[PDB]
């Protein structure tokens, strides 16, 4: 029976015994800090941990180098000398060979640049460079630039030179020819022009002309077939030795991981450790612990598990989540109705888009894991664009058929040739429709925010909670008054009066310095309106605008604008698809208001648990 | 579990510690009987050179 | 969790310690007291 030690924080010492006890573990007792305090690391222990964290460096650095760097779950378990042996041999030949590439580059560079310039300075300094005799300068002169040089020397060097020239490519690399000791009336004469002298890096500048030019040609030739066989070495060491490398850093970073536990244990800074004995079977088990819904409702089961407050964990937020989700596409036969392509895309496997090839095998512009842990969310973004579809033809019951209204069952043309939502009345009731899913998520948080007080046992959250809902009497009074105007008016005067101080009065038992915070809270109801109404509005809007993109734009909406509107459609269909994202940000936007700004969830000036973004990333 | 099984895993490693350390307490009396031989075989050895000495005097005054 | 598993550990495995030491001690003492005793005796012998 293999003995474990455990640790982690007091709040949780419950939910890990439970999480222990599902999983396999008998004899479970609590250690105090002296027990703890046993474990301390030795020079022996350090120094093989020193060397796994050289092995882990050495792995990334070489397979960085061969290809691109990832990490498998395997690993390929061996000692440590063996581990020592297999990186060394791979790592020398990737080391050298990155380095012999980069240095072939350069040189090729080099000898590409000047090949010309020092074989025409070469020729006109024949001889010329050994000669005790005769002192050369090399010097680099544009055509513009020759006259003015030419007499330049012609003063400080009368007729007692030779200035011969030829001409690489552009200007000319020249050359002067001086007796030795009016040296340095030519270089006055190159300094003062604002003329530099033509040299080559290092050692091959230094050595005679000729020498330089006859080499920096083979080089030009030689380096592309150097280049060239490297290259193959470096190709067949990557295709065999890559997921060899991988393996490697995996056992290391598993050794990384247990050693720097060890040690972290072992200064007993730990509020919670326990003690138990698994059974060799159950030693594995103990360390680990209809579609639309259950499928992202599986991985909230982890945070059913897990709560941190007296507020009932976020399971319920993807339900509320979903409506909202679902129907910010509501376009016509222009948007929604052929946003079934761009679905197909995500969840199924097209060629259309560059990076996206075999979706099966997780090919995306995000990393071949991650799209994996988003298929989840990639058959949710699917029945987002199927639910779109659908609310594409929920749209063509008030802009199509001859029972609903005047329009024609059939266009002579294309379906969606008239509008009928464009009646100010039609679009509103959907509007307000929308608005009303608002009000009861209002009343969602706000059970939420009291809960949290309940069972966590604080006061001041309770008291914010149950007040608030004094000012839910004053919204529903004051809305009924304009959603069926001659509702209320008289009825919420008098009421209202009564529901504000329903408001305040356990707030005041709070007593809350923040008085006209209030007006933000009211903001904040009037927030998750406004949201849900350009989701609404904004969402009937894209499709209004088709009016003049898919349908009559041209002629006297005569027959043939069937293939002449098309001229407009290619220009506003991309447009519309790229303000259409921005629309898709609502919900998380809607989800913000409350999620971030308490209302009975963890977010709030940063605080424990993880931000929603990131949860519904995978669900 | 483990408690006291764990304190007899010690009690193990302290008595091949101790049979170590018992074999010091062997080598001490084997290196002092060791010792202590020769210096009778010596002592009996001096007194014979010494004794047949004193006959061979004896009889040549004699 | 009871707190008589990790202390009761500490005080049998420092237990055995105490126990390593005393007899490691003792005998040590023993080895040159018989050292002695037989040093005693060949020096009884030698002088008859």
């Amino acid at each position: 029976m293999e003995k474990l030690v455990l640790a982690g924080p007091k709040g949780r010492a419950k939910e890990l015994l439970q999480s222990l006890q599902q999983a396999g573990v008998v004899h479970l007792e609590t250690l105090r800090p002296e027990a703890l305090s046993a474990y301390q690391l030795s020079p022996e222990e350090r120094a093989e941990l020193r060397r796994w964290e050289a092995v882990s460096a050495g792995a990334e650095h070489t397979l960085s180098l061969l290809g691109l760097e990832a990490e498998p779950a395997r690993p390929f378990p061996e000692g440590l000398e063996a581990a020592e042996k297999a990186l060394s041999p791979i790592q020398a030949h990737a080391e050298g060979l990155t380095r012999q590439k980069q240095e072939l580059e350069e040189e090729l560079a080099l000898a590409q640049a000047y090949l010309e310039p020092l074989e025409r300075l070469a020729a006109l300094a024949h001889g010329l460079d050994k000669s005790p005799f005769l002192r050369v300068i090399p010097f680099l002169l544009t055509e513009k630039e020759l006259p003015l040089v030419e007499e330049a020397l012609r003063k400080a060097l009368e007729d007692r030179y030779l200035l011969a020239h030829e001409a690489y490519a552009g200007g000319v690399p020249a050359l002067v020819v001086v007796h030795r000791k009016e040296v340095d009336q030519a270089k006055a004469a190159l300094s003062r022009a604002g003329v530099a002298e033509l040299r080559l890096p290092g050692a091959l500048g230094e050595l005679p002309l000729s020498e330089a030019a006859r080499r920096l040609k083979e080089r030009a030739e030689a380096a592309p077939r150097e280049l060239s066989e490297v290259r193959q070495h470096l190709a067949k060491l990557a295709r065999e030795s890559a997921s060899t490398l991988q393996s490697l850093w995996t056992r290391a970073q598993d050794e990384v991981a247990r050693l720097k536990a060890l040690e972290e244990l072992a200064s007993g800074r730990f509020g919670f450790a326990l003690l138990g004995y698994v059974p060799v079977k159950a030693k594995p088990k103990v360390e680990e612990a209809n579609p639309p819904w259950v499928k992202p409702f599986e991985l909230l089961v982890s945070f059913l598990n897990t709560p941190k407050y007296g507020t009932f964990d976020p399971t319920p937020v993807v339900p509320i989540f979903f409506p909202f989700w679902f129907g910010m596409i509501v376009g016509d036969i222009g948007y929604a109705l052929l946003f079934y392509l761009v679905g197909r895309w995500l969840s199924g496997y097209v060629k259309r888009n560059e990076p996206l090839v075999i979706d099966l095998f997780a090919l995306k512009l995000k990393p071949p894991v991650l799209a994996k842990l988003v298929y989840i969310l990639n058959w949710m973004v699917f029945w987002t664009v199927v639910w779109g579809l659908i609310y594409g033809e929920f749209f063509g019951t008030f802009l199509e058929h001859l029972g609903v209204f005047g329009t024609p069952e059939h266009p002579g043309l294309i379906p969606i040739l008239i509008h009928r939502i464009d009646t100010a009345k039609t679009a509103n009731l959907l509007i307000l429709l929308s608005v009303a899913f608002g009000v009861v998520m209002v009343f969602a948080g706000l059970i939420l925010r009291a809960y949290l007080g309940l069972k966590h046992r604080h006061m001041a959250h309770f008291w914010e909670g149950v007040g608030y809902l004094g000012g839910l009497l004053g919204i529903l009074a004051l809305a009924a008054s304009y959603l069926g105007n001659l509702q209320a008016g008289w009825l919420s005067a008098l009421m209202y009066l009564g529901f504000g101080v329903f408001l305040l009065s356990v707030v005041m038992s709070s007593i809350w310095l923040m008085i006209p915070e209030i007006f933000t809270q009211a903001g904040h109801i009037l927030s998750h309106i406004r949201i849900y109404a350009v989701g609404a509005a904004g969402g009937i809007l894209a499709g209004l605008l088709t009016d003049v993109g898919f349908a009559m734009a041209e002629r006297l909406g005569l027959i043939g604008v069937l293939l002449g509107i098309v001229v407009a459609g290619v220009l506003h269909l991309l447009i519309l698809l790229l303000t259409t994202l921005g629309h898709m940000l609502q919900p998380i936007r809607l989800i913000w208001v409350e999620f971030f700004t308490k209302f009975g969830f963890y977010e709030e000036n940063g605080r424990p648990y993880r931000p929603f973004k990131s949860v519904r990333e995978t669900q | 579990k483990l408690e006291a099984i764990l304190s007899q895993e010690v009690e193990a490693e302290i008595q091949a510690l101790l049979q170590e350390a018992e074999a010091k307490a062997e080598a001490v009396k084997r290196e002092a009987e060791e010792k202590a031989k020769a210096l009778l075989q010596a002592r009996e050895r001096a007194l014979e050179a010494q004794y047949r000495a004193a006959l061979r005097r004896a009889e040549s005054a004699g | 969790g009871l707190i008589k598993s990790l202390a009761e550990k500490e005080k049998q495995l420092l237990e055995r310690l105490e126990a390593a030491k005393k007899e490691a001690e003792e005998r040590v003492k023993r080895a040159e007291a018989e050292a002695k005793a037989l040093l005693e005796e060949a020096e009884a012998k030698a002088k008859a």
